[PDB]
């Protein structure tokens, strides 16, 4: 039926991880982890609780707003090629 | 109405899943 369709979903998933790991990178060249580990640990000082579930929702939204806009712009760009392609 | 504008919000939206994955992980890390 359709063996050439299963060659194209290959190159995507090579390409969906290569959009991961580029993220990672400017993220992390920006020192964006190192403040997100110092936020954690803010907010477990703040609050009693250590649990993960408690701190994830007091640490991610703030964190999703403080990736730089640099970092976006690129990884949109990026994200664009990869979803133009299918 | 191309709406093409919604693919572009599609492309945001994958974004958000890749920085959550991460969030959740540095945040794990830390707890426990």
């Amino acid at each position: 039926q359709l063996k050439s369709q299963i060659q194209q979903y290959l190159v995507e998933s090579g390409n969906y991880e290569l959009i991961s790991n580029e993220l990672k990178a400017r993220l992390l060249q920006e020192g964006w982890v190192d403040k997100v580990k110092d936020l954690t640990k803010s907010e477990m000082n703040i609050n009693e609780s250590t649990n993960f579930t408690q701190i994830l929702s007091t640490v991610e939204p703030k964190a999703l707003e403080m990736v730089s806009d640099s970092t976006r712009e690129t990884v949109l760009k990026q994200i664009r090629e990869f979803l133009e392609e299918i | 109405t191309e709406e093409t504008i919604t693919i572009d919000s599609i492309s945001n939206g994958i974004l958000n899943n890749l920085l959550t994955t991460l969030i959740q992980d540095i945040v794990a890390r830390e707890t426990t």
